């Protein structure tokens, strides 16, 4: 079987996993204890099965501090995960990459790997890893890169896809988050196969505009992220003739080294509070994928060039409707492809429509789409982060915190230089 | 096309940058000059699998028979993405030498390799593929069963008639539709007789199919 | 990151340290016998930060003066402190830094480290240390900076924070104070993570100019200190999104530039705009520096009470756009705001300000001038050099303090361009 192991690093990663696994359970008819009473066995790629019929997530949760995973251990999903899958330290990385990578990270790396080995040993054909984390946290940034490096050694010839939280300029968020972001991107670059960025400002804007939550919480955003994650993992968890499995998906979306940062766009995002909602057609949900308001990362794709574009539909969607919707977009939109590329659109269809989370903010829809675009427009998100890094780095502010935690200052310069090269790559592919 | 770019891209296949190499392999596929065939054949042996996969895809796009044995070798690759691109290319080239190695690919651990190998066999249209694609109609993945039913309709051998009739009673709504479509593609008195017997005994979709077929023949 | 070990040295240290415990023990619902007699479950949530379980302070009370032991135990909350945690000498330093740092202080320090060791062992996860002392005397100054270094030696990976009271002629007429203040600043520049600069000149000025207390006592000054200390440690003591190290990472861009200008507002209830306006006001600062004479590198703001978060976020953004020039452009998102639902006793709503402003060089400049005048003449030099210390130590303390002032100027002048 084509099994996947999920790794949830730090607060963002762990809390996104709670939302993901709550959704996967509901989507496959699994109770929070792992019991399943209600005909497809494809979900077995994500859940191991006990002899009694308890389905356990093929997931690991790592944090350098206990508070966040302690809520998983005492929460509604306490019986769902095995206690060995939930790993916690004592002292966190204090929003310092060098603590998560060197100093504190080195004290937890070998246990995490052995716990992943116990999961891998229960796989008939481990296909890949899905890694969840923030750019801005010291664990999210530092520990993820250390682990990505070690997974390349232990597995190497196995896919490693990321779901990353791109930092928003919010008053709670650390000052050094632009540093942590550039440092983790540098060290994970040659170790990841794909990275799906989720800009918190974008999700916050969607929650405010579409769900009308003036002050969205992490639960509001994570429930929305987990919908996008579900769309990307749906063909791995469901049978269907119209699926696009992992190697057709990755080979076509992210065919090149380095430039593997697709822009994700999701539609529809409807409020549960709406007294009436006209069901949206394939045309409408596809059209919304070309609207910058529905983007996971804030950038202008109309001003960039595409290398690949994948449409992952779910629900009541017919192949001909998708072709008709694509045709309208070709005549109406500015969908310029790079002049050395296939110019196509990879299309996937899953039969199960989105699942509604009880108490959630999203309304029940018949169809949904997550478009993934390998666009040069993602470099706009890189430039914003790189500018924020540059302002501080010029005066070498906060850098002593890092060098005091097993890091050399040159690692920062080396990191920024690799970002410069990444930004030039997107520019060169655009010409 | 531009001859100055071709020779630039061919030189870029030996560049130290894995990104420069893979884009160069991809670009030669788009241009499609016969001069890029031997350089791309050497790029199938590259250390980097993203370069190997891009070298495979490009060879399928140019479609020169020289690349048939190099691509057959690439079907044995550690990486499923190289295997996928090699299987796809072989279908585009459409050389019979590729049939038995593609029949082997119908039993691959990777479901995208299986799916693509079946459509490649249907593209070549060789008879040696009929009994293995008939066995591929009993695959765990409905997408592999979809490609196999579709490939059988493309070949048009009547050994596929009765297995396609059972495939109308498939769990997946789209495998059922692809089986009915394949039957129409095959045509002939062998399917008109199968429809006569189905329109009298069969139930559900399978009966609907049969009844409709008779309305026209 | 949970438990904090508190240390109080000398007269100033023990008096300001005792008002801190009196204030937060009332906030946490603890009576002078250490029994919890409160109402909110939120009061006992983060209790394990400053208390050990009846609740006892994780406090070490030090002085070379044995008289201080009775003064604190005879105070309002004097019966809560651990009897074993009182480390007292046989004779006070007589405002001699060398006596606290090398002679009489270095004799008692090992006994102090025994107590710190014992309290750090009954710690699930030690965050760090917090010292209350004066830079003007001999004990809190000399012994206190010796203790800082001795703890840095044993616990190098723990946060070291201080509430250091800066000497002022307006408050103490003792001549040698600039020596003690300059010699301590030299130690604090190297061995602390965060130093909250409580300037006796600003304390006097607030009592004089705003409170209209023309002839204030130490009890009046300490009321301002207790309220500031209570507000700066609010997020550590009550549940919020936190810890010593995370705060230090956000507030300290340069290792040496770790001296903060604290503030408190108010000094009928306020509105959030009126609170934000007052907590950034020069007159409300606990260090005698004009904020308009520098740029803010980083800012931490703590609002206490029942108020709109939309209002505080709005008011902290305008305070910045209407005054962009006074904030460093090369540190994006440098102003951090925090809200706590529990207000301090007597106040319906309050605001505590922590500023890392380049204008704090004015504080050091004032001490340097005072030092220079004395040291050139080599006035009272033999009291120090006799106790075993060198004249070079005075020369190094002087160089260091002028370099710190030059460093503050370079970042004040540094532009993003
Ligand atoms: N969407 C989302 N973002 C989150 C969540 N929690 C934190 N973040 C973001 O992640 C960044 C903070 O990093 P964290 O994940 O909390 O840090 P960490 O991995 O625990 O690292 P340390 O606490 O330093 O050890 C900020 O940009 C937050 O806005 C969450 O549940 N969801
Ligand atoms: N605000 C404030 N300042 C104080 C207090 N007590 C003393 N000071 C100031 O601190 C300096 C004197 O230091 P002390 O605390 O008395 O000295 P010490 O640390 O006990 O050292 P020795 O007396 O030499 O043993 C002067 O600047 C005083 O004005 C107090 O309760 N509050
Ligand atoms: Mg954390
Ligand atoms: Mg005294």
């Amino acid at each position: 079987m084509r099994e996947c192991i999920s790794i949830h690093v730090g607060q963002a990663g762990v809390q996104i996993g709670n939302a993901c696994w709550e959704l996967y359970c509901l989507e496959h008819g699994i109770q929070p204890d792992g019991q399943m009473p209600s005909g497809d066995d494809s979900f077995n790629t994500f859940f191991s099965e006990t002899g009694a019929g308890k389905h356990v997530p093929r997931a690991v949760f790592v944090d350098l501090e206990p508070t966040v995973i302690d809520e998983v251990r005492t929460g509604t999903y306490r019986q769902l995960f095995h206690p060995e899958q939930l790993i916690t330290g004592k002292e966190d990385a204090a929003n310092n990459y060098a603590r998560g990578h060197y100093t504190i990270g080195k004290e937890i790396i070998d246990l995490v790997l052995d716990r992943i080995r116990k999961l891998a040993d229960q796989c008939t054909g481990l296909q890949g890893f899905l890694v969840f984390h923030s750019f801005g946290g010291g664990t999210g940034s530092g520990f993820t890169s250390l682990l990505m490096e070690r997974l390349s050694v232990d597995y190497g010839k196995k896919s490693k896809l990321e779901f990353s939280i791109y930092p928003a300029p919010q008053v709670s968020t650390a000052v050094v988050e632009p540093y942590n972001s550039i440092l983790t991107t540098h060290t994970t670059l040659e170790h990841s196969d794909c990275a799906f960025m989720v800009d918190n400002e974008a999700i916050y804007d969607i929650c405010r505009r579409n769900l009308d939550i003036e002050r969205p919480t992490y639960t509001n955003l994570n429930r929305l992220i987990s919908q996008i994650v579900s769309s990307i993992t749906a063909s791995l968890r469901f049978d269907g003739a119209l699926n696009v499995d992992l190697t057709e998906f990755q080979t076509n979306l992210v065919p090149y080294p380095r430039i593997h940062f697709p822009l994700a766009t999701y539609a529809p995002v409807i409020s549960a509070e709406k007294a009436y909602h006209e069901q949206l057609s394939v045309a409408e949900i596809t059209n919304a994928c070309f609207e910058p308001a529905n983007q996971m990362v804030k950038c202008d794709p109309r001003h960039g060039k595409y290398m690949a574009c994948c449409l992952l539909y779910r629900g009541d969607v017919v192949p001909k409707d998708v072709n008709a919707a694509i045709a309208t977009i070709k005549t109406k939109r500015s969908i310029q492809f790079v002049d050395w590329c296939p110019t196509g659109f990879k299309v996937g269809i899953n039969y199960q429509p989105p699942t509604v989370v009880p108490g959630g903010d999203l309304a029940k829809v018949q169809r949904a789409v997550c478009m993934l675009s390998n666009t040069t427009a993602i470099a706009e998100a890189w430039a914003r982060l790189d500018h924020k890094f540059d302002l501080m780095y010029a005066k070498r502010a906060f850098v002593h915190w890092y060098v005091g935690e097993g890091m050399e200052e040159g690692e920062f310069s080396e990191a920024r230089e690799d970002m410069a090269a990444l930004e030039k790559d997107y520019e060169e592919v655009g010409v | 096309t531009d001859p100055e770019k071709v020779e630039m891209y061919i030189k870029n296949l030996q560049d130290d940058s894995t990104l420069v190499r893979s884009i160069a392999a991809a670009a030669l596929g788009k241009i499609g000059d016969e001069r890029a065939v031997e350089p791309l054949i050497k790029a199938l042996k590259d250390e980097d699998s993203r370069v190997r996969a891009q070298a495979a895809g490009a060879l399928g796009q140019i479609g020169d028979e020289r690349a048939v044995e190099p691509l057959i070798k690439a079907l044995k690759d550690e990486d499923p993405s190289v295997r996928y691109r090699a299987a796809e290319a072989l279908g585009k080239i459409g050389d019979e030498r590729a049939v038995e190695p593609l029949i082997k690919a119908l039993k691959d651990e990777d479901t995208t390799v299986r799916r693509i190998a079946a459509t490649a066999l249907g593209k070549i249209g060789d008879e040696r593929a009929v009994e293995p694609l008939i066995k591929a109609l009993k695959d765990e993945d409905a997408a592999v069963r979809l490609t196999a039913a579709r490939a059988l309709g493309e070949i048009g051998d009547e050994r596929a008639v009765e297995p396609l009739i059972k495939a109308l009673k498939d769990e997946d709504a789209y495998v059922r539709r692809a089986a009915a479509q394949a039957l129409g593609k095959i045509g002939g008195e062998r399917v008109r007789a199968a429809m006569e017997k189905l329109a009298e005994t069969g139930t559900g979709f399978a009966r609907k199919v049969a009844v409709n077929y008779l309305e026209t023949h | 990151m949970r438990e904090i070990v508190h240390i109080q040295a000398g007269q100033c240290g023990n008096q300001i340290g005792a008002k801190f415990w009196e204030v937060i023990s009332d906030e946490h619902g603890i009576d002078p016998t250490g029994s919890y007699h409160g109402d909110s479950d939120l009061q006992l949530e983060r209790i394990n930060v400053y208390y050990n379980e009846k609740y006892v302070p994780r406090a070490i009370l030090v002085d070379l003066e044995p008289g201080t032991m009775d003064s604190v135990r005879s105070g309002p909350f004097g019966q809560i402190f651990r009897p074993d945690n009182f480390v007292f000498g046989q004779s006070g330093a007589g405002n001699n830094w060398a006596k606290g740092h090398y002679t009489e202080g270095a004799e008692l320090v090992d006994s102090v480290l025994d107590v710190v060791r014992k309290e750090s062992e009954s710690c699930d996860c030690l965050q760090g240390f917090q010292l209350t002392h004066s830079l003007g005397g001999g004990t809190g100054s000399g012994m206190g900076t010796l203790l800082i270094s001795k703890i840095r030696e044993e616990y190098p990976d723990r946060i070291m924070n201080t509430f250091s009271v800066m000497p002022s002629p307006k408050v103490s007429d003792t001549v040698v104070e600039p020596y003690n203040a300059t010699l301590s600043v030299h130690q604090l520049v190297e061995n602390t993570d965060e130093t909250y600069c409580i300037d006796n000149e600003a304390l006097y000025d607030i009592c004089f100019r705003t409170l209209k207390l023309t002839t204030p006592t130490y009890g009046d000054l300490n009321h301002l200190v207790s309220a500031t200390m209570s507000g700066v440690t609010t997020c550590l003591r009550f549940p919020g999104q936190a810890d010593l190290r995370k705060l230090a990472v956000n507030m300290v861009p340069f290792p040496r530039l770790h001296f903060f200008m604290p503030g408190f507002a108010p000094l009928r209830a306020l509105t959030v705009p009126e609170l934000t306006q007052q907590m950034f006001d020069s007159k409300n600062m606990m260090a005698a520096c004009d904020p308009r004479h520098g740029r803010y590198l980083t800012v931490a703001a703590i609002f206490r009470g029942r108020m709109s978060m939309k209002e505080v976020d709005e008011q902290m953004l305008n305070v910045q756009n209407k005054n962009s020039s006074y904030f460093v452009e090369w540190i994006p998102n440098n102003v951090k705001t925090a809200v706590c639902d529990i207000p301090p006793r007597g106040l319906k709503m309050s605001a505590t300000f922590i500023g890392n402003s380049t204008a704090i060089q004015e504080l050091f400049k004032r001490i340097s001038e005072q030092f220079t005048a004395m040291f050139r003449r080599k006035a009272f030099l033999h009291w120090y050099t006799g106790e075993g210390m060198d004249e070079m130590e005075f020369t190094e303390a002087e160089s260091n303090m002028n370099d710190l002032v030059s460093e503050y100027q370079q970042y004040q002048d540094a532009t993003a361009d």
